[PDB]
């Protein structure tokens, strides 16, 4: 990182490098430039500026004052040919901060009541709706703790640990997703599998696997890159986390095409009318498996002006901040027990009403 | 690459940035201005 | 509290634990309703209440044939395996009748039935035979065809196939007439030898639950 | 329904022995078990306790510490393991079976103990240390205790038993109004807090012994003087 | 044969003409006015774990305080409700049990089901463990109940439409009741002892004489099965429960129905029926996984006790009155008061 | 057989019948004979109550 203080640190040596030289159309100073003695004079752009592209280069007319005013003039779209518009870039950051936000606040309020109604309901409890418990938790934490990095790092080891907990909970989100399609996996390809024993298994690896990966993280950066809040990336530090997690995108998407793939199956060997019912299930079976993840999974660090860029985080940040309010509804609200229980638990309410 | 990560990589790198670049217009600014 | 007190929470706990071991060893079971009657093989399908208890692929299956109030013992069923005998067919009609009790019985409502269709050597022996015309007992039987690309065989006699498919279909049917799609019939075909009987069971056991899976899923 | 103990002999003082009761005629798991000794001459006095599943153990203050409890189920025994014996440890020890559930009768059976010789608590008293009597009179025996035995849950925690001449201590009423099996309905009891009385109707014999009053309230368990009861 | 046929239902005539004329007044009619119950609001003061199947029956002792519960994990258990502790755990030779009874002694337990045996267990005993005393087999069909009469009479019905008296020391059957045209599904002995009533899936009640071994009276006025028979305290009438939905309250000395319990919401059968202390309160399990506290005199759901996750298969009072007890399928016995 | 059954027919028929009203009369005079023992009915003292 170069800052304000090197940087007006070596624009002054420059200056007063130019002055001793000028001491020894003549040679001036522009605030930036030392412009050297009826030619287009052309100079190269200074190459003590960082932001400054230094294969172009500057061109004046001997000095040739600009027609209109009592102002030099002198050419510099070279050199600032390629920045970018800073104040188009905060936008684009504004505007997907509040995507997200809006899209994590209806996502943590539905799954807030999605988890509560499958712990008050004794009836709705086996290892499917643990496993519903656990993913709709994992989605919740990850939610605040976007909001508390959020709070933090843009408002030490204060702020270290707020971004530790993002890099984990968003890890454990990612991975309880993939428990989802595993357990239904399995639940669909292995026959009378074992319930209550996976039940440990999905526990550990989905809570536990997202620590051992996030702890070597933490070590790694105060070992080798122990500066500022750990939020900017310090080289190829940054696929220790990335890479689990787009594993983890990957073999969701594998899953998903088999359970597709099954579900085609069977409506075949039982026509616009089977279609339709293969269309719905799969459009249902997506928010679970988080098959819009895999569009832009590989996708590189890009400019942040492109268009590739664009629309990757446009799409992601919608997509990814309402996959929570998605599989609420249709995983909790949408489930046949799930509504029996509300009407159950209604008309024994309505029963006491009775009185 | 994960979105979220990176766009907290890229927010950092523009807030972090951001002196820098407000220097160099205002700087740029006064060199046509020359 | 008493330290006789003391004790008899102890006892208590004791037998708390007992009994928690007993439902552990005992949850595994998927257990099967064995519904029938006479002439019908239906006791002679594997080899008071005539339980009895086999194993396959590692999966324990406990059948129960009792010996039609009481049918609700048998309400959280994993099947019902009801045999029917079709190689005679003046009680050709009472066994649908049966069947049709037993399918719309409302204890029964979410059980698929694993229904099976025995003797049919009997009944193909009585085709070629021709002493006894299936459209005597079954007018439409006279207007049916088998179809023409549904009709896998080892090489039988295409008479025999068509009365088989004939009566399927009278049971597939009848149990297709309002299903809902909450249970499925799974019809099959037993001599009396065929020894692959207990992997039909099996099958169509891995069928339910996973058809139950789905329906939680809401994937079908 | 037998508990035959082992061990006694002769011991030096300092050492250390080991007493063992094999059970035979009941479940012995479902029991809880206990030790009782007698002085030579003196009454009786409990010495430890071990509960079915072992999940509760408990040991007399005078012997605490010195005294180990344990059993073997699947053996059908109960062991006592003594050490830094006492010239006051000489006795004879009783193995006692008692099963603890609702309306059951605790220390149902004694055994036929062994004889051991070396070369704070609820007290119940028995003023009469002797009480003639003739056959077919009746005969009340009184035992006060030092708290209320009744519980919130309404049991008086008072047990009876009578030790015959060259005899094991055989139980008559348990928990201060409830007759025991094989007992002749002619003995009873009742009474009220802190005052408990025995009555025995139309005496007769083969009805001539020591009378102790024990209490179950709380540990360690304590035993009365003992009444005797002369021709 | 036509001329018995003749005969039987000019009798029928005469009897539904006999019994038509006594008719003179409705207890509906008779019982309104007086004072409603209300709201027989009854919470659960204890909930019994440690079944993990279906509980089909369970029978008070008779110091109100133990109780058996017999469930379809095969397993009769009894529970001191008082602090809810397990003092003895019986394993059943068969599973398929549908009824338990407590010997008013207190020594012995009943339970019976599918194999037509009414097995007897002696609690009280030494060696501190229940045993097998007594079983009692000659039924040909599923027995639906039994009740002990003393430590050496018990009474069973069973499926083949008949009620038995056994000895148990004997083991013998003393008496045979016969006449039921469907399954027997409940009996109820009377408080004397003397008489017992048993409804059938015949959708008619009869009582019967247990020295005469006669039927001394039918009834009929129900179109269903009778599941559930209960004996009012005072032993001068029953109630039935049948899958008709509804419930209803005969009486013996009118040989005809006079209440039925029913309501427009309510379709599904009714599992089991007892009375309180008082017999002022009709206490039915149905279905619908919750019990209906009905005035017996009224004939109106005063209560509702909704706490079961699934149908409420068993009912049954305390000797004092004290408590309630309900199992259902949902594997969870509950006190309720 | 229609012989017993006939029999038994006549048996129950000839028996002796009470009015429904008296015979409902009993059930309730029962009923408020027993009624102020129930707790089930009117709820004990919590002191008093086992549960
Ligand atoms: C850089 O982008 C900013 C906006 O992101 C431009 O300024 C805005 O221009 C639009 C019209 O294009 C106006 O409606 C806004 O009012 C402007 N914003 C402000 C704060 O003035 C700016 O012109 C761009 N600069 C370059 C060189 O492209």
């Amino acid at each position: 990182v170069m800052t304000k203080e090197e940087q007006i640190f070596l624009l002054h040596r420059a200056q007063a490098q130019c002055e001793k030289r000028l001491k020894e159309c003549l040679p001036e100073w522009d605030h930036i430039l030392c412009w050297p003695l009826g030619e287009v004079v052309a100079v190269p752009c200074p190459d003590y500026i960082y932001d400054f592209n230094h294969k172009g280069h500057a061109y004046r007319r001997c000095w040739e004052l600009v027609p209109g005013h009592n102002r030099t003039w002198a050419n510099y779209s070279e050199c600032v040919k390629f920045l970018t518009n800073e104040t188009r870039e905060r936008e684009v950051f504004d505007r997907l901060g509040m995507i997200y936000t809006v899209g994590y606040s209806v996502s943590l309020a539905s799954l807030t009541v999605a988890v509560l109604i499958l712990a008050y309901f004794r009836r709705l409890h086996c290892t499917r709706n643990y496993i519903h418990m656990h993913l709709f938790l994992s989605f919740m934490l990850r939610a605040v703790s976007i909001f508390v990095k959020d709070a933090v790092l843009y408002s030490y080891a204060g702020c270290r640990v707020a971004v530790t907990f993002f890099l984990y909970f968003l890890a454990t989100n990612y991975y309880w997703i993939l428990v989802e399609g595993l357990y239904l996996h399995s639940l669909i390809f292995m026959a009378f599998f074992s319930e209550k024993k996976y039940l440990w298994g999905f526990t550990v690896f989905g809570w536990g696997l997202p620590a051992v990966f996030v702890a070597v993280w933490v070590s790694v950066r105060a070992t080798l890159a122990n500066t500022g809040c750990w939020d900017l990336s310090s080289g190829n530090k940054k696929w220790i986390i990335q890479v689990p997690i787009l594993a983890s995108i990957v073999l969701n998407f594998i899953l998903f095409i088999n359970i597709v793939r099954v579900l085609a199956t069977k409506l075949r060997e039982t026509t616009r009318q089977q279609y339709r019912k293969l269309l719905k299930s799969t459009l249902v079976l997506m928010p679970l498996f988080g098959v819009h993840y895999i569009v832009f999974m590989a996708t590189p660090y890009t400019e942040v002006s492109g268009t590739l860029w664009q629309v990757q985080m446009h799409y992601e940040m919608l997509f990814n901040s309402f996959q929570g309010f998605f599989v609420a509804i249709i995983y909790c609200f949408c489930n046949g027990e799930v509504q029996a229980e509300i009407k159950k638990s209604w008309s024994r309410w309505t029963l006491a009403l009775d009185f | 690459s994960v979105s979220e990560i990176q766009l907290m990589h890229n927010l950092g790198k523009h807030l972090n940035s951001m002196e820098r670049v407000e220097w160099l217009r205002k700087k740029l600014q006064d060199v046509h201005n020359f | 509290v008493s330290a006789e007190d003391k004790a008899a929470a102890e006892r208590s706990k004791m037998i708390d634990k007992n009994l928690r071991e007993d439902g552990e060893k005992a949850r595994r079971t998927l257990r099967l309703l064995l519904l029938g009657a006479d002439n019908s093989g239906k006791s002679t399908i594997v080899k008071g209440i005539f339980e009895t208890k086999f194993q396959v692929d590692k999966v324990n299956f406990h059948m129960f044939d009792v010996g039609r109030k009481w049918i609700q013992c048998f309400n959280d069923v994993t099947a019902i395996i009801f045999v029917v005998d079709s190689s005679d067919y003046n009680r050709l009609q009472e066994a649908l009748n049966d069947f049709k009790s037993i399918w719309n019985n409302r204890w029964l409502r979410t059980i698929s039935v694993i229904l099976f269709l025995n003797k049919q050597d009997l009944l193909a022996e009585k085709v070629l035979a021709g002493k006894s015309k299936i459209e005597d007992y079954f007018p439409e039987f006279a207007r049916y065809t088998t179809p023409e690309d549904a009709t896998p065989e080892p090489g039988e006699d295409p008479r025999v196939t068509r009365a088989k498919y004939f009566i399927r279909k009278e049971f597939v049917d009848i149990s297709t007439a309002s299903g809902d799609g909450r249970h499925i019939c799974y019809p099959h075909f037993t001599c009396a030898v065929d020894t692959e009987n207990a992997r039909r069971i099996f099958n169509d056991c891995k069928d339910i639950i996973l058809q139950m899976n789905l329906r939680e899923y809401n994937l079908v | 329904v037998q508990l035959v103990e082992s061990g006694g002999g002769l011991v030096q003082p300092g050492g250390s022995r080991k007493l063992s009761c094999s059970a035979s005629g009941f479940a012995f798991s479902s029991f809880g078990m206990h030790w009782v000794r007698q002085a030579p001459e003196k009454g009786l006095e409990w010495v430890a306790y071990i509960s079915s599943g072992s999940g509760t153990i408990y040991y007399a203050d005078t012997v605490k510490g010195r005294f180990t409890i344990s059993r073997d189920d699947p053996k059908n025994t109960l062991f006592l393991q003594m050490t830094s014996l006492r010239s006051e440890d000489t006795a004879m020890y009783y193995c006692v079976r008692s099963i603890y559930y609702y309306g059951s009768s605790p220390f149902d059976f004694w055994g036929q103990g062994t004889t051991l010789t070396v070369s704070s608590d609820i007290v119940m008293t028995q003023a009469t240390s002797s009480v003639p009597v003739t056959p077919g009179e009746s005969v009340s025996i009184s035992c006060r205790s030092s708290k209320s035995l009744l519980h919130s849950n309404g049991n008086t925690y008072l047990y009876w038993f009578l030790q015959r001449p060259g005899q094991s201590p055989q139980l008559l009423i348990y928990r201060m109004s409830n007759l025991a099996s094989g007992v002749p309905d002619r003995f009873s009891g009742s009474g009220s807090g802190t005052a408990f009385t025995l009555t025995i109707s139309r005496l007769e014999a083969e009805d001539v012994g020591v009378y102790y009053c024990m209490q179950h309230l709380e540990y360690p368990l304590t035993f009365g003087a003992g009444t005797k009861l002369e021709l | 044969l036509d001329q018995l046929r003749q005969e039987a239902e000019q009798l029928k005539n005469q009897i539904r003409d006999a019994r038509k004329a006594c008719a003179d007044a409705t207890l509906s009619q008779i019982t309104n006015n007086i004072d409603p119950v209300g709201r027989i609001q009854m919470r659960t003061r204890r909930t019994l774990r440690g079944h993990l199947a279906k509980i089909y029956a369970m029978h008070w002792g008779t110091d109100s305080r133990l109780l058996v519960s017999a469930s379809q994990d095969g397993k009769l258990i009894i529970w001191d409700s008082y602090t809810t502790n397990k003092v003895h755990a019986i394993p059943l030779r068969s599973s398929w049990v549908m009824t338990c009874a407590y010997a008013p002694s207190g020594n012995y337990v009943a339970c019976g089901g599918l194999d037509n045996i009414c097995s007897i267990y002696n609690l009280k005993t030494r060696e501190g463990n229940v045993r097998v005393s007594r079983e009692l087999a000659g039924h040909t069909g599923y027995l639906s109940c039994c009740r002990f009469l003393d430590d050496n009479q018990i009474v069973t019905s069973s499926g083949d439409t008949t009620c038995a008296l056994w000895d148990i020391e004997t083991g013998q059957q003393t008496t045979t009741f016969t006449g039921h045209t469907g399954d027997v599904m409940s009996l109820s002995l009377a408080p004397d002892t003397r008489l017992f009533v048993s409804g059938a899936c015949d959708a008619s009640a009869k009582l019967w004489d247990v020295r005469e071994g006669m039927c001394r009276q039918t009834f009929t006025g129900h179109e269903s099965d009778i599941n559930a028979i209960c004996f009012f305290p005072n032993g001068n009438a029953f109630a039935t429960g049948s899958d008709d939905a509804t419930c209803r309250l005969f009486d013996l000395r009118a040989d005809q129905e006079l209440m039925t319990y029913s309501h427009d919401n309510i379709i599904c059968g009714i599992t089991s029926v007892s009375f309180s202390k008082s017999g002022r309160l009709l206490l039915a399990g149905y279905d619908d996984f919750n019990c209906n506290v009905w005035d017996a005199l009224k004939a109106d759901r005063a209560g509702v006790l909704a706490g079961h996750d699934n149908r409420v298969s068993c009912l049954g009072v305390t000797d004092d009155g004290m408590a309630v007890a309900t199992g259902s399928w949902d594997s969870f016995l509950k006190i309720w008061n | 057989q229609a012989r017993k059954l006939v029999e038994q027919l006549k048996m129950e028929a000839n028996i002796d019948r009470i009015k429904v009203s008296k015979a409902a009369a009993d059930l309730m005079a029962y009923c408020e004979a027993h009624a102020k023992e129930d707790p089930l009915l009117t709820p004990v003292p919590a002191s008093e109550n086992p549960f």
